[PDB]
DNA sequence: CACGACCCGCACGTACGCAGC
DNA sequence: GGCTGCGTACGTGCGGGTCGT
Protein backbone atom coordinates (compact mmCIF):
# COMPACT_ATOMS: atom_id res chain seq x y z
CA UNK A 1 0.00 0.00 0.00
CA UNK A 2 2.95 2.33 0.60
CA UNK A 3 4.46 1.77 -2.84
CA UNK A 4 1.16 2.63 -4.52
CA UNK A 5 1.15 5.58 -2.12
CA UNK A 6 4.57 7.00 -3.01
CA UNK A 7 3.92 6.51 -6.72
CA UNK A 8 0.47 8.09 -6.29
CA UNK A 9 2.09 11.10 -4.69
CA UNK A 10 4.69 11.40 -7.49
CA UNK A 11 2.35 10.80 -10.43
CA UNK A 12 -0.08 13.31 -8.91
CA UNK A 13 2.86 15.72 -8.73
CA UNK A 14 3.27 15.24 -12.49
CA UNK A 15 -0.44 15.96 -12.89
CA UNK A 16 -0.28 19.26 -10.99
CA UNK A 17 2.85 20.23 -12.93
CA UNK A 18 1.13 19.97 -16.30
CA UNK A 19 -1.89 21.65 -14.65
CA UNK A 20 -0.17 24.89 -13.63
CA UNK A 21 1.61 24.62 -16.98
CA UNK A 22 -1.58 24.61 -19.04
CA UNK A 23 -3.07 27.35 -16.86
CA UNK A 24 -0.31 29.98 -17.16
CA UNK A 25 0.02 28.89 -20.79
CA UNK A 26 -3.69 29.59 -21.33
CA UNK A 27 -2.94 32.96 -19.73
CA UNK A 28 -0.24 33.58 -22.37
CA UNK A 29 -2.83 32.82 -25.09
CA UNK A 30 -5.12 35.65 -23.92
CA UNK A 31 -5.69 39.06 -25.57
CA UNK A 32 -4.48 40.56 -22.30
CA UNK A 33 -1.16 42.39 -22.06
CA UNK A 34 0.86 39.77 -20.15
CA UNK A 35 1.63 42.46 -17.57
CA UNK A 36 -1.69 41.29 -16.11
CA UNK A 37 -2.29 37.91 -17.79
CA UNK A 38 -0.27 35.26 -15.93
CA UNK A 39 -0.41 37.52 -12.88
CA UNK A 40 -3.96 36.45 -11.98
CA UNK A 41 -5.99 33.54 -10.63
CA UNK A 42 -6.66 30.50 -12.82
CA UNK A 43 -10.39 30.53 -11.99
CA UNK A 44 -10.32 34.07 -13.38
CA UNK A 45 -8.65 32.63 -16.47
CA UNK A 46 -11.63 30.30 -16.76
CA UNK A 47 -14.09 33.20 -16.45
CA UNK A 48 -12.58 35.51 -19.04
CA UNK A 49 -11.67 32.70 -21.44
CA UNK A 50 -15.27 31.46 -21.50
CA UNK A 51 -16.40 35.07 -21.90
CA UNK A 52 -14.15 36.06 -24.80
CA UNK A 53 -14.92 32.73 -26.46
CA UNK A 54 -18.67 33.30 -26.54
CA UNK A 55 -17.87 36.91 -27.46
CA UNK A 56 -15.91 36.15 -30.64
CA UNK A 57 -18.46 33.39 -31.25
CA UNK A 58 -21.59 35.56 -30.96
CA UNK A 59 -20.19 37.90 -33.63
CA UNK A 60 -11.57 54.33 -35.42
CA UNK A 61 -11.48 54.85 -31.65
CA UNK A 62 -13.80 57.75 -32.54
CA UNK A 63 -16.97 56.05 -31.32
CA UNK A 64 -16.52 54.77 -27.74
CA UNK A 65 -14.95 58.14 -26.90
CA UNK A 66 -17.94 60.49 -27.23
CA UNK A 67 -20.06 57.91 -25.41
CA UNK A 68 -20.96 58.25 -21.73
CA UNK A 69 -20.82 55.21 -19.45
CA UNK A 70 -19.82 51.83 -20.87
CA UNK A 71 -20.73 48.70 -22.82
CA UNK A 72 -22.48 45.66 -21.34
CA UNK A 73 -23.13 42.30 -23.01
CA UNK A 74 -25.28 39.55 -21.52
CA UNK A 75 -26.75 36.17 -22.40
CA UNK A 76 -29.99 34.56 -21.28
CA UNK A 77 -28.34 33.27 -18.12
CA UNK A 78 -26.74 36.62 -17.31
CA UNK A 79 -23.04 35.94 -17.60
CA UNK A 80 -22.04 39.48 -18.52
CA UNK A 81 -19.46 38.34 -21.04
CA UNK A 82 -18.24 41.75 -22.19
CA UNK A 83 -17.27 45.08 -20.68
CA UNK A 84 -15.65 48.03 -22.45
CA UNK A 85 -12.32 49.49 -21.27
CA UNK A 86 -13.92 52.80 -20.30
CA UNK A 87 -15.66 51.17 -17.30
CA UNK A 88 -12.76 52.29 -15.10
CA UNK A 89 -13.90 55.91 -15.39
CA UNK A 90 -17.20 54.84 -13.83
CA UNK A 91 -17.98 52.25 -11.12
CA UNK A 92 -14.30 52.17 -10.12
CA UNK A 93 -13.97 48.53 -11.05
CA UNK A 94 -12.01 47.47 -14.09
CA UNK A 95 -13.02 45.32 -17.05
CA UNK A 96 -10.88 42.41 -15.89
CA UNK A 97 -12.62 42.33 -12.51
CA UNK A 98 -15.93 41.55 -14.14
CA UNK A 99 -15.58 40.27 -17.71
CA UNK A 100 -17.77 37.21 -18.03
CA UNK A 101 -19.49 36.11 -14.86
CA UNK A 102 -22.80 36.90 -13.13
CA UNK A 103 -24.51 40.26 -13.50
CA UNK A 104 -26.60 39.79 -10.37
CA UNK A 105 -23.34 39.49 -8.42
CA UNK A 106 -22.56 43.16 -8.98
CA UNK A 107 -26.10 44.56 -9.06
CA UNK A 108 -28.00 45.37 -5.87
CA UNK A 109 -30.43 42.68 -4.71
CA UNK A 110 -34.15 43.60 -4.76
CA UNK A 111 -33.40 44.65 -8.36
CA UNK A 112 -32.57 41.37 -10.10
CA UNK A 113 -36.18 40.78 -11.11
CA UNK A 114 -36.02 43.68 -13.52
CA UNK A 115 -33.11 41.89 -15.21
CA UNK A 116 -35.09 38.64 -15.12
CA UNK A 117 -38.16 39.95 -16.90
CA UNK A 118 -35.83 41.86 -19.23
CA UNK A 119 -34.29 38.59 -20.32
CA UNK A 120 -37.65 37.27 -21.51
CA UNK A 121 -37.12 44.71 -28.71
CA UNK A 122 -36.17 48.19 -27.53
CA UNK A 123 -35.27 48.46 -23.84
CA UNK A 124 -34.71 51.50 -21.61
CA UNK A 125 -34.28 50.62 -17.93
CA UNK A 126 -32.30 51.68 -14.87
CA UNK A 127 -29.84 49.31 -13.14
CA UNK A 128 -28.10 49.28 -9.76
CA UNK A 129 -24.40 48.44 -9.97
CA UNK A 130 -21.86 49.00 -7.20
CA UNK A 131 -19.54 51.98 -7.58
CA UNK A 132 -16.18 51.93 -5.83
CA UNK A 133 -14.86 55.28 -6.94
CA UNK A 134 -16.18 58.29 -4.98
CA UNK A 135 -10.51 57.38 -6.37
CA UNK A 136 -10.97 53.59 -6.64
CA UNK A 137 -11.44 51.51 -3.49
CA UNK A 138 -12.18 48.03 -2.15
CA UNK A 139 -15.47 46.09 -2.10
CA UNK A 140 -17.97 46.14 0.80
CA UNK A 141 -16.51 49.54 1.60
CA UNK A 142 -17.92 50.32 -1.86
CA UNK A 143 -21.58 51.26 -2.42
CA UNK A 144 -24.61 51.05 -4.75
CA UNK A 145 -24.74 53.20 -7.92
CA UNK A 146 -27.36 53.66 -10.66
CA UNK A 147 -27.05 53.38 -14.44
CA UNK A 148 -29.52 54.24 -17.23
CA UNK A 149 -29.36 51.40 -19.75
CA UNK A 150 -30.58 51.62 -23.33
CA UNK A 151 -30.25 48.49 -25.44
CA UNK A 152 -31.41 45.74 -27.79
CA UNK A 153 -31.17 41.96 -28.13
CA UNK A 154 -30.12 39.37 -30.76
CA UNK A 155 -27.66 37.48 -26.39
CA UNK A 156 -28.36 41.03 -25.15
CA UNK A 157 -26.38 44.23 -25.76
CA UNK A 158 -26.62 47.41 -23.66
CA UNK A 159 -25.33 50.97 -23.30
CA UNK A 160 -24.99 51.96 -19.66
CA UNK A 161 -24.67 55.67 -18.92
CA UNK A 162 -24.22 57.26 -15.46
CA UNK A 163 -26.19 60.18 -13.94
CA UNK A 164 -25.21 63.67 -12.80
CA UNK A 165 -25.42 63.74 -9.01
CA UNK A 166 -26.13 67.37 -7.99
CA UNK A 167 -23.24 67.03 -5.51
CA UNK A 168 -21.32 67.52 -8.76
CA UNK A 169 -23.53 69.67 -10.99
CA UNK A 170 -22.41 70.59 -14.54
CA UNK A 171 -30.01 78.42 -21.29
CA UNK A 172 -31.95 75.37 -22.45
CA UNK A 173 -32.25 73.86 -18.99
CA UNK A 174 -33.75 74.84 -15.63
CA UNK A 175 -33.35 73.26 -12.20
CA UNK A 176 -35.98 72.71 -9.55
CA UNK A 177 -36.35 71.49 -5.97
CA UNK A 178 -39.35 69.76 -4.36
CA UNK A 179 -40.54 67.87 -1.29
CA UNK A 180 -41.00 64.10 -1.31
CA UNK A 181 -44.62 64.15 -2.57
CA UNK A 182 -43.35 66.88 -4.93
CA UNK A 183 -44.43 70.25 -3.63
CA UNK A 184 -41.86 72.81 -4.84
CA UNK A 185 -39.32 74.37 -2.49
CA UNK A 186 -36.69 76.03 -4.68
CA UNK A 187 -36.77 77.01 -8.32
CA UNK A 188 -35.23 79.37 -10.88
CA UNK A 189 -38.28 79.32 -15.82
CA UNK A 190 -40.84 81.82 -17.11
CA UNK A 191 -38.79 82.33 -20.28
CA UNK A 192 -39.54 78.88 -21.73
CA UNK A 193 -42.72 78.02 -19.84
CA UNK A 194 -44.97 80.64 -18.27
CA UNK A 195 -45.56 80.46 -14.51
CA UNK A 196 -43.32 81.87 -11.78
CA UNK A 197 -41.63 80.17 -8.77
CA UNK A 198 -43.60 82.72 -6.73
CA UNK A 199 -46.89 81.55 -8.26
CA UNK A 200 -46.17 77.83 -7.93
CA UNK A 201 -43.75 76.90 -5.14
CA UNK A 202 -46.11 74.70 -3.14
CA UNK A 203 -47.98 72.74 -5.80
CA UNK A 204 -48.18 69.08 -6.83
CA UNK A 205 -46.21 68.86 -10.08
CA UNK A 206 -48.59 66.11 -11.17
CA UNK A 207 -51.18 68.87 -11.67
CA UNK A 208 -49.05 70.71 -14.22
CA UNK A 209 -48.37 67.42 -16.00
CA UNK A 210 -50.12 66.01 -19.06
CA UNK A 211 -52.51 63.12 -18.44
CA UNK A 212 -51.19 61.18 -21.46
CA UNK A 213 -47.74 60.96 -19.87
CA UNK A 214 -48.45 61.12 -16.12
CA UNK A 215 -48.65 57.33 -16.28
CA UNK A 216 -45.04 57.06 -17.47
CA UNK A 217 -44.11 59.81 -15.01
CA UNK A 218 -45.60 57.93 -12.07
CA UNK A 219 -43.85 54.75 -13.22
CA UNK A 220 -40.50 56.59 -13.34
CA UNK A 221 -41.38 58.16 -9.98
CA UNK A 222 -41.97 54.77 -8.33
CA UNK A 223 -38.60 54.11 -9.90
CA UNK A 224 -37.21 57.32 -8.34
CA UNK A 225 -38.29 56.35 -4.83
CA UNK A 226 -37.45 52.66 -5.16
CA UNK A 227 -34.16 53.31 -6.97
CA UNK A 228 -31.83 56.29 -6.77
CA UNK A 229 -31.87 58.64 -9.77
CA UNK A 230 -33.74 58.69 -13.10
CA UNK A 231 -33.87 60.08 -16.65
CA UNK A 232 -37.48 60.17 -17.91
CA UNK A 233 -38.91 60.17 -21.41
CA UNK A 234 -40.41 63.28 -22.96
CA UNK A 235 -43.09 65.16 -20.98
CA UNK A 236 -45.88 67.08 -22.63
CA UNK A 237 -46.03 69.67 -19.83
CA UNK A 238 -48.54 72.58 -19.71
CA UNK A 239 -47.86 76.32 -19.86
CA UNK A 240 -49.75 79.23 -18.35
CA UNK A 241 -51.59 80.23 -21.53
CA UNK A 242 -50.23 77.63 -23.92
CA UNK A 243 -50.67 73.93 -24.57
CA UNK A 244 -47.87 71.39 -24.13
CA UNK A 245 -44.07 71.33 -24.37
CA UNK A 246 -41.69 68.38 -24.84
CA UNK A 247 -39.73 68.22 -21.56
CA UNK A 248 -36.90 65.99 -20.24
CA UNK A 249 -35.80 65.66 -16.60
CA UNK A 250 -32.88 64.12 -14.71
CA UNK A 251 -34.06 64.10 -11.10
CA UNK A 252 -32.31 62.96 -7.91
CA UNK A 253 -33.08 62.00 -4.30
CA UNK A 254 -31.61 63.92 -1.36
CA UNK A 255 -30.71 61.71 1.58
CA UNK A 256 -29.86 63.74 4.69
CA UNK A 257 -26.43 62.23 5.39
CA UNK A 258 -27.44 62.20 9.05
CA UNK A 259 -28.27 58.46 9.04
CA UNK A 260 -29.01 58.70 5.27
CA UNK A 261 -32.60 59.87 5.72
CA UNK A 262 -34.95 60.53 2.75
CA UNK A 263 -35.40 64.31 2.85
CA UNK A 264 -35.71 66.26 -0.40
CA UNK A 265 -35.93 66.09 -4.20
CA UNK A 266 -34.09 67.98 -6.97
CA UNK A 267 -34.81 67.88 -10.70
CA UNK A 268 -32.55 68.97 -13.55
CA UNK A 269 -35.21 69.74 -16.14
CA UNK A 270 -34.29 69.96 -19.85
CA UNK A 271 -36.66 71.60 -22.35
CA UNK A 272 -37.00 70.57 -26.01
CA UNK A 273 -40.07 71.93 -27.79
CA UNK A 274 -41.63 75.38 -27.99
CA UNK A 275 -45.09 76.16 -26.61
CA UNK A 276 -47.41 74.38 -29.04
CA UNK A 277 -50.94 75.64 -29.71
CA UNK A 278 -51.52 79.01 -28.00
CA UNK A 279 -55.32 79.06 -28.28
CA UNK B 1 -11.07 26.64 15.79
CA UNK B 2 -13.32 23.88 14.43
CA UNK B 3 -15.36 26.69 12.85
CA UNK B 4 -12.50 27.92 10.66
CA UNK B 5 -11.78 24.30 9.66
CA UNK B 6 -15.23 23.32 8.41
CA UNK B 7 -15.75 26.75 6.86
CA UNK B 8 -12.44 26.07 5.08
CA UNK B 9 -13.73 22.72 3.78
CA UNK B 10 -17.05 24.28 2.65
CA UNK B 11 -15.49 27.31 0.89
CA UNK B 12 -12.88 25.20 -0.87
CA UNK B 13 -15.67 22.89 -1.99
CA UNK B 14 -17.49 25.87 -3.51
CA UNK B 15 -14.33 27.10 -5.22
CA UNK B 16 -13.49 23.66 -6.60
CA UNK B 17 -17.00 23.08 -7.88
CA UNK B 18 -17.13 26.52 -9.47
CA UNK B 19 -13.86 25.67 -11.22
CA UNK B 20 -15.55 22.47 -12.44
CA UNK B 21 -18.61 24.37 -13.66
CA UNK B 22 -16.19 26.72 -15.43
CA UNK B 23 -14.59 23.54 -16.72
CA UNK B 24 -17.86 22.21 -18.17
CA UNK B 25 -18.95 25.55 -19.66
CA UNK B 26 -15.53 25.77 -21.30
CA UNK B 27 -15.71 22.10 -22.28
CA UNK B 28 -18.84 22.58 -24.37
CA UNK B 29 -17.91 26.11 -25.51
CA UNK B 30 -14.87 24.78 -27.37
CA UNK B 31 -15.49 22.62 -30.47
CA UNK B 32 -13.71 19.30 -29.63
CA UNK B 33 -18.48 17.45 -30.09
CA UNK B 34 -16.59 14.39 -28.84
CA UNK B 35 -18.26 11.13 -27.82
CA UNK B 36 -18.48 11.95 -24.12
CA UNK B 37 -16.55 14.10 -21.64
CA UNK B 38 -12.75 13.96 -21.74
CA UNK B 39 -10.61 14.61 -18.64
CA UNK B 40 -9.98 18.20 -17.56
CA UNK B 41 -6.33 18.26 -18.70
CA UNK B 42 -7.16 17.27 -22.26
CA UNK B 43 -10.08 19.73 -22.22
CA UNK B 44 -7.62 22.48 -21.32
CA UNK B 45 -5.09 21.38 -23.97
CA UNK B 46 -7.84 21.58 -26.57
CA UNK B 47 -8.89 24.95 -25.16
CA UNK B 48 -5.49 26.50 -25.72
CA UNK B 49 -5.00 24.63 -29.02
CA UNK B 50 -8.25 26.20 -30.18
CA UNK B 51 -7.27 29.55 -28.67
CA UNK B 52 -4.11 29.63 -30.80
CA UNK B 53 -6.43 30.29 -33.74
CA UNK B 54 -6.11 34.08 -33.73
CA UNK B 55 -11.31 45.23 -32.14
CA UNK B 56 -12.71 48.73 -32.67
CA UNK B 57 -15.04 48.28 -35.64
CA UNK B 58 -16.96 45.47 -33.95
CA UNK B 59 -17.38 47.86 -31.04
CA UNK B 60 -18.70 50.45 -33.51
CA UNK B 61 -21.24 47.88 -34.75
CA UNK B 62 -22.14 47.15 -31.13
CA UNK B 63 -22.83 50.79 -30.29
CA UNK B 64 -24.91 51.16 -33.48
CA UNK B 65 -27.11 48.18 -32.61
CA UNK B 66 -27.28 49.46 -29.03
CA UNK B 67 -28.30 53.07 -29.67
CA UNK B 68 -29.65 53.56 -33.21
CA UNK B 69 -27.54 56.70 -33.63
CA UNK B 70 -24.38 57.98 -35.29
CA UNK B 71 -21.12 59.92 -35.15
CA UNK B 72 -20.02 63.37 -36.35
CA UNK B 73 -16.77 65.35 -36.24
CA UNK B 74 -17.53 69.07 -36.34
CA UNK B 75 -16.00 72.50 -35.70
CA UNK B 76 -20.45 74.86 -36.66
CA UNK B 77 -19.09 73.39 -39.88
CA UNK B 78 -18.93 69.59 -39.96
CA UNK B 79 -15.93 67.71 -41.40
CA UNK B 80 -17.06 64.08 -40.99
CA UNK B 81 -20.19 62.01 -40.32
CA UNK B 82 -20.91 58.33 -39.71
CA UNK B 83 -22.65 56.54 -42.57
CA UNK B 84 -25.02 54.97 -40.04
CA UNK B 85 -26.65 58.41 -40.00
CA UNK B 86 -28.73 57.07 -42.90
CA UNK B 87 -30.68 54.36 -41.05
CA UNK B 88 -31.42 57.11 -38.48
CA UNK B 89 -32.38 60.49 -39.98
CA UNK B 90 -31.79 59.64 -43.63
CA UNK B 91 -30.34 62.69 -45.48
CA UNK B 92 -26.78 61.30 -45.85
CA UNK B 93 -24.07 63.90 -46.65
CA UNK B 94 -26.85 65.96 -48.26
CA UNK B 95 -27.44 68.58 -45.58
CA UNK B 96 -24.31 67.21 -43.93
CA UNK B 97 -21.04 66.36 -45.71
CA UNK B 98 -19.26 69.61 -44.84
CA UNK B 99 -22.23 71.74 -43.78
CA UNK B 100 -22.65 73.62 -40.51
CA UNK B 101 -24.70 71.52 -38.08
CA UNK B 102 -26.79 74.63 -37.42
CA UNK B 103 -28.32 74.04 -40.86
CA UNK B 104 -29.64 70.72 -39.60
CA UNK B 105 -31.01 71.59 -36.17
CA UNK B 106 -34.53 72.86 -35.60
CA UNK B 107 -34.54 76.52 -36.68
CA UNK B 108 -35.58 77.38 -33.11
CA UNK B 109 -32.83 75.34 -31.43
CA UNK B 110 -29.71 77.21 -32.61
CA UNK B 111 -28.87 79.63 -29.78
CA UNK B 112 -28.81 76.83 -27.19
CA UNK B 113 -26.14 75.11 -29.28
CA UNK B 114 -24.50 78.54 -29.43
CA UNK B 115 -24.56 78.85 -25.61
CA UNK B 116 -23.01 75.39 -25.41
CA UNK B 117 -19.85 76.23 -27.39
CA UNK B 118 -17.79 78.67 -25.27
CA UNK B 119 -16.67 67.37 -21.69
CA UNK B 120 -19.94 68.45 -23.33
CA UNK B 121 -23.48 67.00 -23.39
CA UNK B 122 -26.84 68.21 -24.68
CA UNK B 123 -30.21 67.37 -26.25
CA UNK B 124 -31.18 68.63 -29.72
CA UNK B 125 -33.84 68.41 -32.42
CA UNK B 126 -33.07 67.37 -36.01
CA UNK B 127 -34.68 67.10 -39.44
CA UNK B 128 -36.52 63.79 -39.83
CA UNK B 129 -32.07 63.42 -30.17
CA UNK B 130 -29.73 63.10 -27.19
CA UNK B 131 -26.06 63.82 -27.95
CA UNK B 132 -22.73 63.66 -26.12
CA UNK B 133 -19.07 64.48 -26.80
CA UNK B 134 -16.11 66.74 -26.08
CA UNK B 135 -16.74 65.80 -32.28
CA UNK B 136 -19.67 63.86 -30.82
CA UNK B 137 -22.32 61.15 -31.15
CA UNK B 138 -26.11 61.35 -31.21
CA UNK B 139 -28.79 58.76 -30.44
CA UNK B 140 -32.56 58.51 -30.00
CA UNK B 141 -35.30 57.64 -27.48
CA UNK B 142 -62.91 58.48 -30.13
CA UNK B 143 -61.57 58.39 -26.58
CA UNK B 144 -60.20 61.24 -24.47
CA UNK B 145 -58.87 61.76 -20.92
CA UNK B 146 -60.44 63.90 -18.18
CA UNK B 147 -58.92 64.98 -14.85
CA UNK B 148 -61.33 66.02 -12.12
CA UNK B 149 -61.56 67.09 -8.49
CA UNK B 150 -62.60 65.10 -5.43
CA UNK B 151 -66.15 66.37 -5.95
CA UNK B 152 -66.21 66.01 -9.73
CA UNK B 153 -65.14 69.48 -10.83
CA UNK B 154 -62.81 69.21 -13.83
CA UNK B 155 -59.12 70.07 -14.00
CA UNK B 156 -57.88 68.78 -17.34
CA UNK B 157 -59.04 67.33 -20.69
CA UNK B 158 -57.94 65.95 -24.06
CA UNK B 159 -58.79 67.94 -27.19
CA UNK B 160 -60.13 65.04 -29.27
CA UNK B 161 -63.20 65.37 -27.07
CA UNK B 162 -64.31 67.88 -29.71
CA UNK B 163 -64.16 65.02 -32.22
CA UNK B 164 -66.02 62.71 -29.86
CA UNK B 165 -68.92 64.89 -28.75
CA UNK B 166 -68.14 68.39 -30.03
CA UNK B 167 -67.20 70.78 -27.24
CA UNK B 168 -64.30 72.99 -26.21
CA UNK B 169 -62.31 72.51 -22.91
CA UNK B 170 -62.68 76.05 -21.47
CA UNK B 171 -66.48 75.88 -21.35
CA UNK B 172 -66.01 72.63 -19.43
CA UNK B 173 -62.79 73.35 -17.52
CA UNK B 174 -63.81 74.41 -14.03
CA UNK B 175 -67.42 73.37 -14.37
CA UNK B 176 -68.97 70.25 -12.89
CA UNK B 177 -69.55 66.93 -14.57
CA UNK B 178 -72.72 66.22 -12.58
CA UNK B 179 -74.06 69.38 -14.21
CA UNK B 180 -73.56 67.59 -17.53
CA UNK B 181 -75.33 64.44 -16.39
CA UNK B 182 -78.82 63.68 -17.59
CA UNK B 183 -80.99 64.07 -14.43
CA UNK B 184 -81.88 60.37 -14.59
CA UNK B 185 -78.60 59.02 -13.30
CA UNK B 186 -76.93 62.11 -11.91
CA UNK B 187 -76.83 60.04 -8.73
CA UNK B 188 -75.08 57.13 -10.47
CA UNK B 189 -71.91 59.06 -11.33
CA UNK B 190 -72.21 60.58 -7.89
CA UNK B 191 -72.26 57.04 -6.44
CA UNK B 192 -69.39 56.28 -8.78
CA UNK B 193 -67.36 59.09 -7.26
CA UNK B 194 -68.59 57.96 -3.86
CA UNK B 195 -66.72 54.76 -4.67
CA UNK B 196 -63.51 55.68 -6.51
CA UNK B 197 -62.43 57.71 -3.50
CA UNK B 198 -62.82 54.56 -1.41
CA UNK B 199 -61.65 52.19 -4.15
CA UNK B 200 -58.03 53.11 -3.48
CA UNK B 201 -56.21 53.27 -6.81
CA UNK B 202 -58.46 50.91 -8.74
CA UNK B 203 -60.72 51.32 -11.75
CA UNK B 204 -64.48 51.77 -11.89
CA UNK B 205 -66.51 51.73 -15.11
CA UNK B 206 -69.91 53.44 -15.27
CA UNK B 207 -72.47 54.11 -18.05
CA UNK B 208 -73.58 57.68 -18.65
CA UNK B 209 -74.45 56.17 -23.22
CA UNK B 210 -70.86 57.25 -22.58
CA UNK B 211 -68.71 54.71 -20.73
CA UNK B 212 -66.07 55.98 -18.28
CA UNK B 213 -63.44 54.20 -16.19
CA UNK B 214 -62.90 56.57 -13.27
CA UNK B 215 -60.26 55.82 -10.62
CA UNK B 216 -58.49 57.85 -7.93
CA UNK B 217 -54.81 58.82 -7.95
CA UNK B 218 -52.86 59.13 -4.71
CA UNK B 219 -49.48 60.92 -4.53
CA UNK B 220 -47.04 57.97 -5.03
CA UNK B 221 -44.98 58.78 -1.94
CA UNK B 222 -47.60 60.19 0.43
CA UNK B 223 -50.35 58.05 -1.13
CA UNK B 224 -53.03 60.69 -0.69
CA UNK B 225 -55.36 61.75 -3.50
CA UNK B 226 -55.41 65.02 -5.39
CA UNK B 227 -57.32 64.02 -8.52
CA UNK B 228 -59.46 61.41 -10.26
CA UNK B 229 -58.53 60.03 -13.68
CA UNK B 230 -61.61 59.24 -15.74
CA UNK B 231 -61.14 58.07 -19.31
CA UNK B 232 -64.57 58.60 -20.83
CA UNK B 233 -65.55 57.42 -24.29
CA UNK B 234 -68.64 56.87 -26.40
CA UNK B 235 -70.99 53.93 -26.96
C1' DC C 1 5.35 50.67 9.08
C1' DA C 2 3.92 47.75 11.80
C1' DC C 3 1.98 43.35 14.07
C1' DG C 4 -1.44 39.32 14.76
C1' DA C 5 -6.08 39.83 13.07
C1' DC C 6 -7.98 37.08 9.36
C1' DC C 7 -9.31 35.48 4.14
C1' DC C 8 -7.84 33.08 0.10
C1' DG C 9 -5.49 30.52 -4.07
C1' DC C 10 -2.79 26.63 -4.48
C1' DA C 11 -0.30 23.86 -3.75
C1' DC C 12 -0.14 19.08 -1.32
C1' DG C 13 -1.14 14.12 0.14
C1' DT C 14 -4.41 10.51 0.12
C1' DA C 15 -9.00 8.38 -0.95
C1' DC C 16 -12.47 5.81 -3.80
C1' DG C 17 -13.69 4.00 -8.05
C1' DC C 18 -12.72 2.21 -12.90
C1' DA C 19 -10.55 -0.94 -15.93
C1' DG C 20 -7.40 -4.91 -17.43
C1' DC C 21 -2.10 -7.41 -19.47
C1' DG D 1 -9.27 -11.46 -4.73
C1' DG D 2 -4.49 -9.43 -5.36
C1' DC D 3 -1.34 -4.15 -7.67
C1' DT D 4 -1.36 -1.11 -10.91
C1' DG D 5 -2.03 3.14 -13.81
C1' DC D 6 -5.54 6.25 -13.98
C1' DG D 7 -8.58 10.38 -12.56
C1' DT D 8 -11.69 12.99 -9.65
C1' DA D 9 -12.59 14.25 -5.75
C1' DC D 10 -12.30 16.10 -0.15
C1' DG D 11 -9.26 18.05 3.66
C1' DT D 12 -5.68 20.96 4.91
C1' DG D 13 -1.15 23.33 6.04
C1' DC D 14 1.22 27.51 4.29
C1' DG D 15 2.57 31.98 1.65
C1' DG D 16 0.90 36.08 0.29
C1' DG D 17 -2.31 38.68 0.45
C1' DT D 18 -5.86 43.26 3.09
C1' DC D 19 -8.59 45.18 6.76
C1' DG D 20 -9.07 47.03 10.80
C1' DT D 21 -7.73 49.34 15.40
Amino acid sequence: SERRKEKSRDAARSRRSKESEVFYELAHQLPLPHNVSSHLDKASVMRLTISYLRVRKLLDCFYLKALDGFVMVLTDDGDMVYISDNVNKYMGLTQFELTGHSVFDFTHPCDHEEMREMLTTQRSFFLRMKCTLTRTMNIKSATWKVLHCTGHIHCLVLICEPIPHPSNIESKTFLSRHSLDMKFSYCDITELMGYEPEELLGRSIYEYYHALDSDHLTKTHHDMFTKGQVTTGQYRMLAKRGGYVWVETQATVIYNTKNSQPQCIVCVNYVVSGIIQHD
Amino acid sequence: ERLARENHSEIERRRRNKMTAYITELSDMVPTALARKPDKLTILRMAVSHMKSLTDQELKHLILEAADGFLFIVSGRVVYVSDSVTPVLNQPQSEWFGSTLYDQVHPDDVDKLREQLSRRSFICRMRCVHCTGYVAIGRLQTEFISRHNIEGIFTFVDHRCVATVGYQPQELLGKNIVEFCHPEDQQLLRDSFQQVVKLKGQVLSVMFWMRTSSFTFQNPYSDEIEYIICTNTNV
